[PDB]
């Protein structure tokens, strides 16, 4: 309810591309305006907040000191080289502010593979010594990975946390509600996979016929996500668009799932 | 009548710059209420170029796409053009068409979100909208914009009641400590215009979902598309009738919103801030062009881009030069990189991070400083608009003249923060007017022959460049391949051109120059800094990578 005290959410941006913020605002159940006007009090969020500079820093501190507490959403990994100085907001290393916010949060939701597991800046040779949030700070996190995750998964997690408690998590901290099944197990090309009907190239007649993309590097068989079941943007997902899965909800996929166009 | 301006003398630091992508600190010296010196200090490094070394060139597009999720897709496209050039494959006509249409869809999504959700709060006092008469607001809307149910007195009253309940709650959320709270001298709009714009801000939150859905029909998903491959595209389904019918329908809805709301709001806001036509100008413009009819090579891209390529120097619209790709280099003298790295063409780019300390005047940004013949270049919609207008591109001549007439200003008034903001809307309208033609072209071609990916072979050694004009401007990716692997991979990104630091000669970048002369009505709430900075549409994850 708009006029009620709505649960406070503080959203921090660390070493990120903002693709996760962008994914969150693609939500349609509810739309983002309904979420922030009716369901949560979104009290800090750099991409969209009005205040800048000292006024924005004052808004963060007002939120962190709120009597009712707050939930913390983190987007992006933590660069730790040089005392954290390669990623700073308001003159403070990202690792310092995230540590402070995490210490008193009612719950921590890591949106995206970067905050969950370290993500793209952690890929070898990791020049910034980037870490995932739990990796760097040793706090338990609810992880909503993918690059970016489906808004269904993130908003669903937020709503679950506020309404029901912590959802059941897998060994990688991911809610089983969204991450319990392999991409591959729900792929419409699975009969082609079972029959060893694989496209050998993107120009092939096999590709035009919609054959399985395993020989072209598809990581669906080792990736936990709900992509084929829920789709993206109510219209599509990568294999429906003829492209292999990259494994983007898996930890360290940049180094474990590459080369992307091979199984090697 | 005159532009508000305090007597403040001293430094102002704004960190974080909010309502941008990524992490930017602006520092300025102010004397008697006007900015006299400025520094653009990017505050995060990730190092994608370092990460790419030794990897499979086919993988580059998937890593570089994650340079940024606001301008999602564009780096996947630049990397794909880059590797296509390096392996010397010419993509099929259907692939050119599909890639360019995904770019068009990205312009629409990106520019709409920028104007409403990133920029508007610099110009629009949302709390003042609570003082508006919704009946007066509806009558005003009826005079300045096409008739629509969303602009009715009932609709505007519902927006106002919702805003009221939210403000009155005392939990102001993203409006907490907004610069316009309690009124601000630099905010000029009548309450009625605030309410119309706020109503559209909310509508735009829903419309951007549709814009992204359109993009995802061809792109696989949004954010971070997954439909490009070396040689072309993978998405055969995107050439078929029913998906393209849905893509057209969604696009038409988004474009109706551009024409009914974005352009009239932009013009109404610009009408009240005509003084901003004299603040924030620069002199040099660069574009690589976009929407080419021949993407078989970078040279063919530059030559056949429908939003044309070119170089303007010293505001001289009488002399558009062709782009010389060999004239591009990047300096690091004032950046957080090791000594020796100045003057590097991107094929010879070096990325050797070396931090010093916050606000070190000798090294103050994680962005490199790209220069062109020793000059800084502004890139983006204003660059594209001036280049097209100077070249006589008929859609740009028509829409630019429409704006100049509405605002009653000469074309020189466009060398400004107001012109930069207007140019973003001008090109959005032009993309919208071209969508149906481009969609029909692909629907017909794809029906005739659904060829979408060309055959190619990886060379042992090669080099290639991929060019695109992304929503924020001229984007280029540059690869050296050795032993069939990435030996060097350099990104030079529009926000690097616009918001990087000084170059080797100590010369201010476009945003640093644009900020000189900025009036500051209240140094505690320096909205004027945000106006100019936001007009460049900064993306720091893009600029630094
Ligand atoms: S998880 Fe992916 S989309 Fe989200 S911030 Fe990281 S790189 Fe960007
Ligand atoms: S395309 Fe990928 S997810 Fe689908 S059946 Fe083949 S391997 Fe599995
Ligand atoms: N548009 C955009 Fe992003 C930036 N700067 C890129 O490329
Ligand atoms: S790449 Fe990611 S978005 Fe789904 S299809 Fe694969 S897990
Ligand atoms: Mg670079
Ligand atoms: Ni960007």
């Amino acid at each position: 309810l708009t006029a009620k005290h709505r649960p406070s959410v503080v959203w921090l941006h660390n070493a990120e591309c903002t693709g996760c913020t962008e994914a969150a605002i693609r939500t349609i159940k509810p739309y983002i305006d309904a979420l922030i006007l009716d369901t949560i009090s979104l009290d800090y969020q750099e991409t969209i907040m009005a205040a800048a500079g000292e006024a924005a820093e004052a808004a963060l501190h007002q939120a962190l000191e709120g009597k009712d507490g707050y939930y913390l959403v983190v987007e992006g990994g933590l660069p730790t080289i040089d005392g954290g100085q390669w990623g700073m907001v308001a003159g403070h290393p990202m690792i310092e502010t995230t540590k402070k916010a995490a210490a008193k949060a009612k719950g921590i939701i890591c949106i995206g593979t970067c905050s969950a597991y370290g993500g793209v800046q952690k890929a070898k040779p990791n020049p910034s010594q980037a870490k995932g949030v739990s990796e760097a700070l040793g706090v338990k996190t609810i992880n909503i990975p993918g690059c970016p995750p489906n808004p269904i998964n993130f908003v669903g997690a937020v709503v679950h946390v506020l309404t029901k408690g912590i959802p059941d998590l897998d060994e990688n901290g991911r809610p089983k509600l969204f991450y319990g099944e392999l991409v591959h197990d729900n792929c419409p090309r699975l009969p082609h996979f079972e029959a060893s009907e694989f496209a050998p190239s993107f120009d092939s007649e096999e590709a035009k016929k919609g054959f399985c993309l395993y020989e072209l590097g598809c990581k669906g068989p080792v990736t936990y996500n709900n992509c084929p079941k829920v789709l993206f943007n109510q219209v599509n997902w990568p294999v429906q668009a003829g492209h292999p899965c990259l494994g983007c909800s898996e930890p360290d996929f940049w180094d474990t799932m590459t080369p992307f166009y091979e199984q090697g | 009548k005159p532009t508000p301006q305090s007597t403040f003398t001293g430094p102002i630091v704004v960190d974080p710059i909010t309502r941008i992508e990524g992490h930017l600190r602006i520092m300025v010296e102010v004397e008697n209420g006007k900015v006299k010196d400025a520094w653009s200090s990017s505050q995060l490094f990730r190092g994608l170029e370092i990460i790419l070394k030794g990897r499979d060139p086919r993988d580059a597009q998937h890593f570089t796409q994650r340079a940024c999720g606001v301008c999602t897709y564009v780096h996947a496209l630049a990397s794909s053009r880059c590797v296509d050039d390096a392996v010397k494959v010419s993509i099929p006509a259907n692939a050119r068409m599909m890639r360019n249409l995904v770019m068009a869809s990205q312009y629409l999504h990106d520019h709409l979100v920028h104007f409403y959700h990133l920029h508007a709060l610099d110009w629009v006092d949302v709390t003042a909208a609570l003082k508006a008469d919704p009946n007066k607001a509806a009558k005003l809307a009826a005079s300045i914009a096409p008739a629509r149910p969303g602009n009715s007195a009932k609709a505007l009253k519902a927006v106002q009641d919702k805003l009221k309940a939210f403000v009155e709650s005392g939990q102001l959320g993203i409006f907490t400590n907004a610069y316009f709270l309690g009124g601000h001298k630099a905010y000029y709009l009548p309450p009625e215009v605030d309410l119309i714009a706020t109503a559209h801000y909310l509508e735009a939150l829903h419309m951007q979902v549709k814009a992204a859905s359109a993009m995802a029909i061809l792109g696989g998903k949004n954010p971070h598309t997954q439909f490009t491959v070396v040689g072309g595209c993978s998405n055969y389904q995107g050439l078929t009738k029913n998906p393209l019918a849905n893509y057209l329908a969604l696009s038409k809805e988004v474009c109706q919103f551009v024409n009914e709301c974005y352009i009239p709001d932009l013009l109404a806001v610009a009408g009240f801030y005509k003084d901003w036509g004299g603040i924030g100008g620069t002199s040099n413009y660069l574009a690589f062009g976009e929407f080419a009819t021949d993407d078989s090579s970078p040279e063919k891209h530059l030559a056949t881009s429908q939003f044309p390529s070119g170089v303007i120097t010293g505001r001289d619209l009488g002399k558009v030069d062709n782009v010389d790709l060999g004239a591009i280099y990047e300096d690091v003298k004032y950046s957080w990189y090791a000594p020796g790295g100045d003057g590097k063409h991107p094929y010879d780019g070096v990325t050797d991070p070396k931090y010093t300390k916050l606000d070190d005047k000798d090294h103050y940004s994680w962005m490199k400083a790209p220069r062109y013949k020793g000059k800084a270049m502004e890139v983006g919609p204003l660059a594209r608009t001036f280049i097209a207008y100077a070249k006589g591109q008929p859609d740009f001549k028509k829409v630019v003249d429409m704006v100049l007439g509405k605002l009653s200003v000469p074309a020189t008034a466009l060398h400004s923060t107001l012109g930069r903001t207007a140019a973003r809307g001008i090109e959005t309208a032009i993309v919208c007017a071209n969508m149906e033609k481009w969609i029909k072209e692909m629907a017909d071609s794809g029906a005739k022959d659904n060829t979408l990916c060309a055959k190619w072979e990886m060379p042992e050694e090669s080099k290639g460049v991929g060019l695109a004009d992304a929503p924020r401007g001229a984007l280029s990716h540059w690869i050296r391949i050795k032993g069939k692997k990435i030996d060097n991979f350099q990104l030079v990104v529009p926000s690097t051109w616009n918001l990087g630091p000084r170059g080797a000669q100590g010369d201010k970048s476009p945003v640093e120059e644009a900020l000189i002369g900025t009036p500051i009505a209240d140094p505690k709430r320096p909205v004027e800094i945000l106006r100019t900075v936001h007009a460049f549409d900064p993306c720091i994850a893009c600029g630094v990578h």
